[PDB]
């Protein structure tokens, strides 16, 4: 039985980058050929492994992390990057063994008047550790006076929305991203 | 960032050796490539070499002629050209990216880029 | 004749932060008392000069730089700051002699459905030098292939709009900012 | 960032000396202040001192009693309290901002803040 790469790549709805969606793939035959014939990906970049020798090695688990970001910040998905989507939403380790795949989804994620269903974390006290997610919506104390959940002056709500519309530039349109991290440990 | 050397008028049948040194990166985690651009046409792809050096790819017009290689003891890569027909005179760019793409032909898959070589 | 501080502070429309508006005030009696009684300012911070001894010193020119930013980035208007409004839109020197004044203008700059007339520069090749403005709209080459004014993939339009609406949080609402820099040179 | 020392049980009429040292800033361009917070009420303003030290302001309840000062040879500020009535027992915070505000009373006009002193 082939590993499911049509329920991760061809799914109906993707998760926001702050609450990204991790799926552990195991106990199957990893048929990555589905990613070699697909001509929609705008980025297929492999770190650690060669992008054609993914079949040769046998791994314990393959974690597919899927989310939706903008076109400007697809480059922030890589080892040793900084930004708003690289230390507050999704952080990759400095020694990463996996592959990042990103393709334009303006025709799925952008509706008339704006699709404000895709949020991203703008404020956070400290940078994320690799492969950590934060789904908290607590008020960010950006000043010097405790907020206690009122969201006023110098107390901002962290989760800012994405203004995706079909008229945006190709660099401001929604890109769907899937990060396949290959995890190998001492086990079958 | 990416300094490069070599290039110049040849005797149309001899050899040449372009080289590309990196001065701000580890060069042990960076996959390198060589592109070529002629004025009046898009930038062409010459060759590509992943980490270590055992994984090399060449264009379908310079296969067999050019030899790509890399040396980590001085942070350099080399494109040894051996035929130099009168149709490959162009600017030659050196590119380096942290990862190894399946579309190694695409110039958008390389973050850092070097200067240009003589035409 | 009192120096004009009602045509800078009480003007009808403010300029965007990227194309900020500089007015040179000279040949008048600097009556800063209008700024001591005004109770609307949320920030009145003076660097170099004491905020009450502004009358005692006699300066050659007073440059009032007015613009509109968001509430999150009013703190980026200060000597030695970094961000998107501190090295791409408006940069203050490390040795600054002046005063920054900022007040909330949600009731003037935010209309129903959004006031997208206030732009800010998001992308720039290099950081601004102190007291420099950039009003260019050339396409930003963020990739490795020259754009030549097409605005496609890896070629972004720098000027991004502000989504000001009356429902935003007090930290996401439009703040009007006026920077009075005191310039003294050997002259009357 | 802003370390502070001093504070503790007093004999209700003696003196005390709070101090505030900075460890990551020039302390020659930073205007300092002292606030006080009691549990159950908002944070009060104690005193303020600009650059150099000749420009000091105090609250309208501790005027004459407390003496604010700063020394740049060791990057420190000091609040010398001299009465300590039984109503000023509270946590004491030290604040530092690059500039000098007209609303020096507002705690939002200070970017950096120190820890708390004993209650």
């Amino acid at each position: 039985n082939l590993c499911p790469f049509g329920e991760v790549f061809d799914a109906t709805r993707f998760a926001s980058v702050y609450a990204w969606n991790r799926k552990r793939i195991s106990n199957c035959v990893a048929d990555y050929s589905v990613l070699y014939n697909s001509a929609s990906f705008s980025t297929f970049k492999c770190y650690g492994v060669s992008p054609t020798k993914l079949n040769d090695l046998c791994f314990f688990n393959v974690y597919a992390d899927s989310f939706v970001i903008r076109g400007d910040e697809v480059r922030q998905i890589a080892p040793g990057q900084t930004g708003k989507i690289a230390d507050y939403n999704y952080k990759l380790p400095d020694d990463f063994t996996g592959c990042v795949i990103a393709w334009n989804s303006n025709n799925l994620d952008s509706k008339v008047g704006g699709n404000y269903n895709y949020l991203y974390r703008l404020f956070r006290k400290s940078n994320l550790k690799p492969f950590e997610r934060d789904i908290s919506t607590e008020i960010y104390q950006a000043g010097s006076t405790p907020c206690n959940g009122v969201e006023g002056f110098n107390c901002y709500f962290p989760l800012q929305s994405y203004g995706f519309q079909p008229t945006n530039g190709v660099g401001y349109q929604p890109y769907r991203v899937v990060v396949l991290s290959f995890e190998l440990l001492h086990a079958p | 960032q990416l300094v490069e050397s070599g290039g110049g008028l040849v005797e149309a049948g001899g050899s040449l050796r372009l080289s590309c040194v990196a001065s701000g990166l580890t060069f042990s985690d960076y996959t390198m490539a060589w592109f070529r651009q002629v004025p009046g046409q898009e930038r062409e792809f010459v060759s590509h070499i992943g980490w270590g050096g055992s994984e090399t790819y060449y264009a379908d017009s310079v296969k067999g002629r050019f030899t790509i290689s890399r040396d980590n003891a001085k942070n350099a890569m080399y494109l040894q050209m051996n035929e130099l027909k009168p149709d490959d005179t162009a600017v030659y760019y050196c590119a380096a990216d942290r990862g190894s793409s399946f579309y190694y032909v695409r110039e958008s898959e390389y973050t850092f880029w070097g200067q240009g070589v003589t035409v």
